[PDB]
């Protein structure tokens, strides 16, 4: 589905996404 | 790009496993 | 893809995967 | 009292209320 | 609904213990 | 059920769908 | 109901519990 | 104090409550 | 830096902040 | 205060180690 | 201050610490 | 890295900022 994520639950998509490999957050700024 | 758009607009977590290494 | 998840933990990998659907959570079973 | 919750936060809300129980969660469309 | 208004408006625990099961 | 296939356990992203209502 | 509730666990049930009164959590003692 | 009352023991929503202020 | 926190998200940020030591939290009403 | 600022405006970290104890 | 910070804890430790410039979450190394 | 460091071992604020890009 599509999902609408701001602040820290950007975040937790993303640990929970990659878990294992483990990624980089880079906002604009 | 990513936080900028998962934000304003929507995102799949097919886009989002584009930013593991 | 290989996590482990636990309480709350779970329960929000939950509404990511499935948005809008939506889940049930039946521990009991 | 009364809250204000929304997407995440609504389920973190009921995980902790039903606990054990178990619960559906089920948004409109 | 529970959703519905839990965001749009204001809820107690009390209401939301109608979701368990 | 989902906790001992998933806590005790380790399960995918996949495995969550089957408890999508 | 009757839950295990650790570290930034228990703090979120503490402010669904409380709300608006808000809390201490004063762990020391 | 709480922590052990709710994280090595177990405890209530009930119980919550004594620590609103 | 500086942080945009509201509800729960400010509670995490002191229970972390404060850590060991204990906080209150007390919003306005 | 705190949560009305932290919230409304902007909040660093050292002004939050104001409320532990 | 100094606290056990595991799975998503760390990576919400990191998000609040990092803000603006984000980070890294590299476990594998 | 930081797992160990952090929730195996203990760090602090401090030491995350190691890990802000
Ligand atoms: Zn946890
Ligand atoms: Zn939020």
């Amino acid at each position: 589905v599509n999902q609408h994520l701001c602040g820290s639950h950007l975040v937790e998509a993303l640990y929970l996404v990659c878990g294992e490999r483990g990624f980089f957050y880079t906002p604009k700024a | 790009g990513i936080v900028e758009q998962c934000c304003a607009s929507v995102c799949s977590l097919y886009q989002l496993e584009n930013y593991c290494n």
